[PDB]
């Protein structure tokens, strides 16, 4: 799924130095776009979406339930006229993406948070460079604006979700040679309000420049989609503890890159369950996180891992892989990882997995194993005693690994908590609700606005009518569209047509055809007694 | 240097039983104006004259 987000304002009308302006150079890459990621065999399930600067019920172009046939239609006749209103504008396609999200079971909040129930979303955001209207002046702070929550909507806090990277084109062409052309191979950041923004999703910004450093920015952005598995990491705490083969002194803490979740729909358990203590009674949950407050320590604490538990193989993207990597990527040894903000009763942080490399030493494989797994892999009444550090809902999919072996457990203790089931299947309800509202008027635009507002300065009431565009006016049924040059010479004409008596008449004087002529389209209205057997 | 009488008279395509031979005009046709310069050639030069002279 890719929504592209281009804002056709009114400073999109500036011309290049080629010819052309911004809006069309920002179609013509969508087009070049598309056709290089039809290159790649897995663009058969992907749909697209268009987002511009609109108004809530015209922002949006081609969305659910929308062919590629629409969305060229309606990418094709895109119009640049209206301010930026890039927060309202990000708003709208975050709630468009946000919109199946709370029917089908992506992101319950009530039992842990799964991985491999992903829902890829790219975001694309090309607009101008800079000077950023909202109808009173030019803000500099890029503030999303809330107005009008959704349903369902304050378990997160934050408009993107756990798979919604964001991207972004500034378009920068200057208006005389564009001549810059010093660095071949380098794509420098933008520098602009969408910058932080971007990065915060988990996205670069690109400061395009040049139609080479253009094709060079869409050549580099079609290897950056897979599934979106983006989880945030931090040094604390362990001061840098990596005495290894060297001395340490760093930038690659707070990485927050993507992982490569490739199925064998995903398949995996033992995911992140949440980031608190889960009571038996509480009627508020706290609001989850999108990108979840994962710290790592590094400690061997044996990594050697063999037992029958289920694989994942969850491929982490490289891009802090240095910090590894000065340290011979760490062979034959791991350093644990362990969820922040009180995973448990009464602790900070409890390790339940590792970051231990491949034999190939290519990337991390982002071994994710089960909350406490050092205790429950080495019954003499342990189990009992054990099963009270883990969270109550995390029994949940743990049991299903126990089917492999036996069923000592049942349904008695399974209860994450009475009021959490409460006030959720009515959320669920309103958020479908929504949807399908907006779903359904998605492309049924009617505006139906031709007036000129006589002021004073049949009263109170003028309003003088503006030309239209799409008129198509009846010559030969309505006599007011007959104007007066050709007057006499059309009367004659409608004289003879109406005095001609011949089959299948019609009102139009001259309807040639529409903008596309199909051969096969006016062939198959035909008859052809005819095979060619010879 | 630098309306339907006229139609009428002409109309029914000369049969009074059918419509017009052709099938409208585009614009106007036959650019009334099609004027050329031909003001003078001496005296011109002159007041070229003058000018350069009051700005020198």
């Amino acid at each position: 799924i890719l929504l592209f987000l281009i804002d056709t304002s009114a400073s999109m009308n500036q011309r290049s130095h080629l010819g052309t302006t911004y809006l069309d150079t920002a179609k013509g890459a969508v087009e070049t776009f598309m056709k290089l990621r039809a290159r790649d065999p897995a663009s058969r399930g992907d749909r697209y979406m268009l987002v511009t600067f609109e108004e809530p019920p015209y922002a949006i172009k081609a969305g659910w339930k929308e062919n590629h046939a629409t969305f060229m239609n309606e990418l094709k006749n895109l119009q640049a006229e209206g301010l930026t209103t890039l927060g309202q504008s990000l708003r709208t396609a975050f709630d468009l993406l946000n919109l199946n999200r709370l029917v089908t079971g992506i992101d319950n909040y009530g039992q842990g948070r799964n991985p491999f129930f992903l829902e890829p979303a790219i975001i694309i955001t090309i607009t101008d460079g800079s000077k950023l209207t909202t109808t009173s002046g030019v803000q500099d702070e890029l503030h999303l604006p809330l107005n009008s929550p959704l349903p369902g909507s304050e378990l997160t806090k934050e408009p993107f979700r756990w798979d919604q990277r964001l991207f972004a084109l500034v378009l920068r062409l200057p208006g005389t040679m564009s001549v810059e052309s010093e660095q071949l191979t380098g794509v420098p950041l933008d520098d602009s309000a969408i910058t932080p923004m971007c990065e915060v999703t988990g996205g670069r910004s690109y400061s395009v420049c040049s139609p080479r450093m253009l094709n060079q920015c869409l050549e580099s952005l079609v290897q950056k989609v897979q599934s979106g598995v983006v989880i945030n990491f931090e040094k604390a705490g362990p001061d840098p503890s990596p005495v290894e083969d060297g001395q340490p002194d760093g930038s690659q803490p707070w990485h927050s890159c993507h992982k490569l979740i490739y199925v064998r729909v995903p398949i995996g358990h033992w995911p992140v369950p949440e980031s608190f203590w889960p009571d038996q009674n509480s009627p508020t949950l706290p609001p989850r996180t999108s990108h979840p407050v994962v710290k790592f320590s590094c400690t061997d604490c044996e990594p050697m891992v063999i037992d029958k538990l289920p694989f994942d193989k969850y491929e982490l993207e490289p891009s802090p892989l240095t910090q590894f990597i000065l340290e011979r990527k760490s062979p034959q040894t791991c350093w644990q990882v362990y969820v922040s903000n009180s995973a448990k009763y009464s602790e900070l942080g409890h390790p339940f997995g590792y970051l231990k490399a491949s034999t190939a030493l290519n990337c991390v494989n982002l071994f994710v194993m089960p909350y406490n797994y050092p205790v429950l892999l080495p019954w003499r009444q342990s189990f009992e005693s054990y099963l009270k550090t883990m969270p109550p809902y995390y029994l949940g999919p743990l049991k299903k690994a126990v089917r492999m072996m036996g069923a000592p457990n049942l349904i008695a203790d399974s209860m994450e908590y009475g009021l959490s089931y409460s006030v959720i299947s009515y959320l669920k309800k309103l958020s479908q609700q929504a949807k399908i509202e907006s779903d359904r008027v998605i492309g049924s635009v009617g505006k139906k606005v031709v007036q000129e507002t006589g002021i004073k300065v049949e009263y109170t009431g003028f309003q003088v009518a503006l030309l239209n565009k799409d008129l198509k006016p009846q010559t030969f049924r309505n006599a007011y569209d007959i104007p007066r040059r050709n007057l006499l010479d059309h009367l004659t004409r409608m004289r003879s047509n109406l005095l001609k008596s011949t089959r299948r008449f019609l009102k139009g004087q001259d309807e040639d055809q529409v903008h596309s002529v199909p051969i096969a389209q006016m062939g198959n209205y035909q008859e052809y007694l005819k095979q060619v057997p010879s | 240097g630098q309306t339907n009488r006229r139609h009428t008279a002409a109309v029914p395509g000369p049969g009074g039983i059918w419509s017009v031979f052709h099938a409208g005009v585009i614009g106007r046709g036959l650019k009334p104006p099609k004027f050329v310069q031909s003001r003078n050639q001496q005296e011109v030069i002159y007041n070229t004259q003058s000018l350069l002279s009051l700005l020198v």
